Parts: C-alpha cells; structure tokens; sequence
C-alpha cells in the first residue's frame, strides 16, 4: 500500500467528510443484505430476516461504527497495515475463521457506500485510490492465514 | 435465479437510469480501467484516457447489452448467447474480470441514483449482474 | 453448459468410480477439512478426526447427490433444487467453499484413477463440479 | 508460511521423488486445457487448440520445467518467500498483469498433478501441507500488487 501524494490527497480529503456515525452501519447492513451467508456471523444481533430489519438494528449500526474505526486506523498507518491489524487478523482468522474473500466483499460494499453518499465527488480517480486502500486492509486482515 | 421482487427492482432501477445508460457504461469502464489496471491488457488497441472516444463508444455497447438482458431477463441465455461466444470463446476473458466490472457498474449506479440505490435494490442489481456474468462465461463452464 | 464430450467424460469417470463413490466422498471431505480449516466452522457437531463415522456417513450422502446430478445432468436444477435450498437458504454456505470442495474432489479422483484422469476428463470434471456448484448457490444468485 | 517439522517432512520427502522432467509440463498443460483463458498468455507456444496439441507442445513442457524450478526454489526459502519471488512478482504483476487468482489456480492444478502422480501416497495430511506451500507461493508472486 504505497499511495501517491495525490491518491493520499483524494483519500483523506474525502474521508474527513465522512459521517462516521452512519456509513459504518450502512456498509455492514448492506453486506448482510447483499451477501446473506455473512449473517451467519451475526445471528445474535437479531431481526435480520428482511432488508428493513437489518438496517434498523441498533446492534448493526453500533458494530459497523466499530469497524469504521479500524478503517480510519489504517488510513493513519498505511506504511504499516500489518502491525496495525495483527490482533484483528488473529481474531477474524483464528477465532472466527472468516474466509478472506469476505474481507474483499466488505471493502467493496464500503466503496459502494461512499459512492452512494458522495455521488459526483466520488470520481473514478477517487475510487481507484480507495480500492488500493480497501485491498490493503483486506490483505492485512488476511495475513494470519498466510 | 432472481425472484419476482428482484425483477421488479432491476426494471425499476433500469428505467430510472434511462437515456443515460450509455454514459453510465462509459463511466463504469473508466472506473474499472483505473481501479483494476490488469483489465487493461485486454484493450491494447483502445486509448484508455479519460475522454476517450473509444471508451464512450464501448460504454454504449456495454449498456445496450445490459438493456437487452433486462428486457429479456427471463431468457438471458438466448438473449446473450452470442456475446457469451464472443467473451467466453474468442477473446478468452478471465472470468474474475466480470466481478470487477459488476462492481464498478454498481458504484456508478450508486453515484447517480441516491434515491433508488437502496439495500434491497443493491441486492437485486448484484444478483442480476451475477446472472449476466454466469451467462457470459458459460462456454467456460 | 457442458458439451456432449463433457457428458460422456463425466459418465465415463463416474462409472469407473463405481461402488467406491461413498468412500471417495468421505476422503474428499477429510482433505477439505484438513487443507481448508475454515470450512470446519460449519460442522461444529461432527467429530472431524480421521476415521470419524460422521465423516464416512456424510461422504456417502455427498457422493449420492453427485450421482443424482450425473444421472440427471441435463436437468440438474430440478434434480438438485432441494439441496440448493438446504445449502443456499438454510445453512447459508459461503459460496467460496464450493470451490474448495470441488478441488478436493478432483484431487481425490486423481489419487484413485490414474488411467482415467486425463486432461480432457479433468477439464470435464471441473466443469461438471462448477455446474453443480452454480445450482447449489442459486438461491444466493 | 510456517510449516511444522512434520509438514516439512511430508513436503520434502515427496518432492524428492518428483519427476521434475515431466510434472512441470503436466501442470502447465492442464492449466491451459482446464482454464482456457490462460492460453491468452501463451498464444505463441503454438498448437493449443485441442487437449492433445497442448500436451505435446515442446514449448509447454519446456516452460513448465522452468516453473517447477521457482517452486523447488521456494521450498528452499519458505522463511522468505517474498524476497525469493520479488523479481518474478514484478514480471507477472507489472509486465504481464496476470490476475493473482490464476496463481492460485496453477497452485491447485499442480496439487492435482501430484495427486495423479503419487496416488495413495498423497494422503490428506500431505495435501494439507502442499496447499500451505502453494498458498505461500501465490501470495509471494502477488505481492507487487499489494
Ligand atoms: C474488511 C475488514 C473488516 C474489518 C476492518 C473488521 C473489523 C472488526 C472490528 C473493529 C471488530 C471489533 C473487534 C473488537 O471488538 O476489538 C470486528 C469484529 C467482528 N468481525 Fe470484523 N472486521 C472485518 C470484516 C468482517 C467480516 C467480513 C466478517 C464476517 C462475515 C466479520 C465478522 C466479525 C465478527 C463476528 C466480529 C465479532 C467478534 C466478537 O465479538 O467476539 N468481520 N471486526
Ligand atoms: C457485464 C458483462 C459484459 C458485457 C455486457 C459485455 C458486452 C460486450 C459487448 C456488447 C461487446 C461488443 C460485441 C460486438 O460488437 O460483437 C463487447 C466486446 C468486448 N468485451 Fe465485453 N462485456 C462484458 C464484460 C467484459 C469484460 C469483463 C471484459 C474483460 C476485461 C470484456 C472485454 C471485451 C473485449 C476485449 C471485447 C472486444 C473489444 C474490442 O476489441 O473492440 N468484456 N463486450
Ligand atoms: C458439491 C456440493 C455439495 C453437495 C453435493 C452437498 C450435498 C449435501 C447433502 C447430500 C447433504 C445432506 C442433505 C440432507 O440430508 O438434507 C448436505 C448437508 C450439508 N452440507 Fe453439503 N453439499 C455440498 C457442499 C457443501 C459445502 C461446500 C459445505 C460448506 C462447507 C456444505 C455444508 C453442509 C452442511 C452444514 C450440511 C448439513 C450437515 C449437518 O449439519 O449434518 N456442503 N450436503
Ligand atoms: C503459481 C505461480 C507461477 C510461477 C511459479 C511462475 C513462474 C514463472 C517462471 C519461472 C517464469 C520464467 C521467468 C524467467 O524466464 O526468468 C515465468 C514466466 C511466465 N509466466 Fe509464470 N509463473 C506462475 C504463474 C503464471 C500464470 C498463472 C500465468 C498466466 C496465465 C503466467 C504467465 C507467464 C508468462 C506468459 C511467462 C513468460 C514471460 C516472458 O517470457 O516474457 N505465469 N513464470
């Protein structure tokens, strides 16, 4: 994850704007709605049976917020994504046994969510930069499998 | 496999896209090429810069096929079978690249229709884009 | 989509597998579980050790469904549709895991039939295993 | 790529037996036959139109042999798969632009080929060890994309 001054300019300018209150619950909800086998990991959480149930679940919007944290984290330490994510990688790999592919899918729904939210400002060059980052994180989370 | 709900949703979202589907396709291609540079290798002859005329041109054609699929969603194999031979048989298109483009298509649609890009509809559009992709690579499989 | 050649090949390879398909299934499950530990999470109730009786038991059932598919290869959606609801609808099976098991099935078949595991047949078996997998996850897609 | 003494015992015992003359051309041929979009990278090579053409191509059996080299290489340096593969990763990533997924697929056809060749000796524990390695290499080749 190397990022040019301009990519970094495109990522951090955008991310400051981001409603860290809601977007994190949008991403997670949409992940559980669009790719339903992931609900297997949140059967607790609760009423997940219809798209409306999922999006109005206190517990979905609360956790998604935790998840965006780890994401603002990585933005900080792009030079060192692995050390940053090492305890989470242990968690998702060894304790949960989440297939790494779903790290990708979350990355991509998060990018849809930033597209939905920012519209025209989420230009192709700004999407390209975010996919690099998203791939960076997914790769970091996955490390404990390697 | 697509439910009766997903059909309604795809037609709803499509109609809304309207006479802008050409432009949307060009943009979704542009996103792909920038975000996933590996896809570029298949287009050695195009000029892939921003305002490229071959990218606009190709974006309409992509858009026109997806509209045929939608209008023929209950018979996509017949509708699209020619394009499957093209993609899965002559150009030998790595199937991973159908994922990347479906992704960029969704991003483009989310960038354009904040009212209609709801969760249920994002789910339907994913499914419909996965459907089309299963048919375009079927000669493989 | 499967050509007339691939059908012949799958039936050829299958017949050869014979009354050992039960055992082959148990072995392909055992390979999966050891090689891809993430798949284990779906079987919290089984004892996954080597000579497990629930693994043999389950290996026959996997083998019996694949035999139904083969005998009904021109109507796999109907044949397998019940099992698609099971897998794609109740147990919520991550679709990536269909790849891993198809892979282990091929390894098991290569380990057992050195005469009939030729390239053309490996190609047909891949396709047939990709076919079955598209039907078992279709509720998803 | 960590490997236990026993996994390593299972990998190196096997690999000594391996006909490095042929297996490398088996893997590559089968990759081009089973996953035909990969032929796009070897349209030179020649008659690739039928499975028989592909398997009797001097150029397929010669290159596959190069490829098994890199593989015996990695077996040497499991402690350091990235440094070992760094110039090849540049090659396959930046020059060729091969999708990393196909690194996986090759890894897996190579494992089929070892299954075909060794039969009963390629037990599940020995396959498990080889998938770790195969994933190690694929991950190494892919690095220049990260
Ligand atoms: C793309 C990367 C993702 C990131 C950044 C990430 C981040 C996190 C964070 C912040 C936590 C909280 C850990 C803590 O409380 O200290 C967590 C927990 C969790 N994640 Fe993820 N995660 C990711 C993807 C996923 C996926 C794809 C799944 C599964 C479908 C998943 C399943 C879980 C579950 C079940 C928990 C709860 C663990 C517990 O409470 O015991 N995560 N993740
Ligand atoms: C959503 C699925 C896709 C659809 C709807 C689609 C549709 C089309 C159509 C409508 C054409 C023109 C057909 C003709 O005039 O004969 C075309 C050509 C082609 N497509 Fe696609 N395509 C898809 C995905 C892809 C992807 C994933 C790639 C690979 C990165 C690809 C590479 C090409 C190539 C190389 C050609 C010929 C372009 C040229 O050389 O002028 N397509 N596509
Ligand atoms: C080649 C595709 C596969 C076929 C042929 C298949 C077929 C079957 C069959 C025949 C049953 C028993 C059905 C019944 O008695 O109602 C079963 C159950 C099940 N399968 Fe599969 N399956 C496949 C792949 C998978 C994979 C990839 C996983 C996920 C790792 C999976 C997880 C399970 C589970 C959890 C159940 C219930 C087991 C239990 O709790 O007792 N299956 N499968
Ligand atoms: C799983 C890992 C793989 C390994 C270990 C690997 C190894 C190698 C090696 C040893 C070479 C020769 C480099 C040299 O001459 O110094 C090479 C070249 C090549 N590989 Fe791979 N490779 C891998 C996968 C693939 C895949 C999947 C494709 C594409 C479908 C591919 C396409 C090429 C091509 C076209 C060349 C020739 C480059 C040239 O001559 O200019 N390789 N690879």
């Amino acid at each position: 994850v190397h990022l040019t001054p301009e990519e970094k300019s495109a990522v951090t300018a955008l991310w400051g704007k981001v409603n860290v209150d809601e977007v994190g619950g949008e991403a997670l909800g949409r992940l559980l709605v669009v790719y339903p086998w992931t609900q297997r990991f949140f059967e607790s959480f609760g009423d997940l049976s219809t798209p409306d149930a999922v999006m109005g679940n206190p517990k979905v919007k609360a956790h998604g917020k935790k998840v965006l944290g780890a994401f603002s984290d990585g933005l900080a330490h792009l030079d060192n994504l692995k050390g940053t994510f090492a305890t989470l990688s242990e968690l998702h790999c060894d304790k949960l046994h989440v297939d790494p592919e779903n790290f990708r899918l979350l990355g991509n729904v998060l990018v849809c969510v930033l597209a939905h939210h920012f519209g025209k400002e989420f230009t192709p060059p700004v999407q390209a930069a975010y996919q690099k980052v998203v791939a960076g994180v997914a790769n970091a989370l996955a490390h404990k499998y390697h | 496999v697509l439910s009766p709900a997903d059909k309604t949703n795809v037609k709803a979202a499509w109609g809304k896209v309207g006479a802008h589907a050409g432009e949307y396709g060009a943009e979704a291609l542009e996103r792909m090429f920038l975000s996933f540079p590996t896809t570029k290798t298949y287009f050695p002859h195009f000029d892939l810069s921003h305002g490229s005329a071959q990218v606009k041109g190709h974006g309409k054609k992509v858009a026109d096929a997806l509209t045929n699929a939608v209008a023929h969603v209950d018979d996509m194999p017949n509708a699209l079978s020619a394009l499957s031979d093209l993609h899965a048989h002559k150009l030998r298109v790595d199937p991973v690249n159908f994922k990347l483009l479906s992704h960029c298509l969704l991003v483009t649609l989310a960038a354009h229709l904040p009212a209609e890009f709801t969760p249920a509809v994002h789910a339907s559009l994913d499914k419909f884009l996965a459907s089309v992709s299963t048919v375009l690579t079927s000669k493989y499989r």
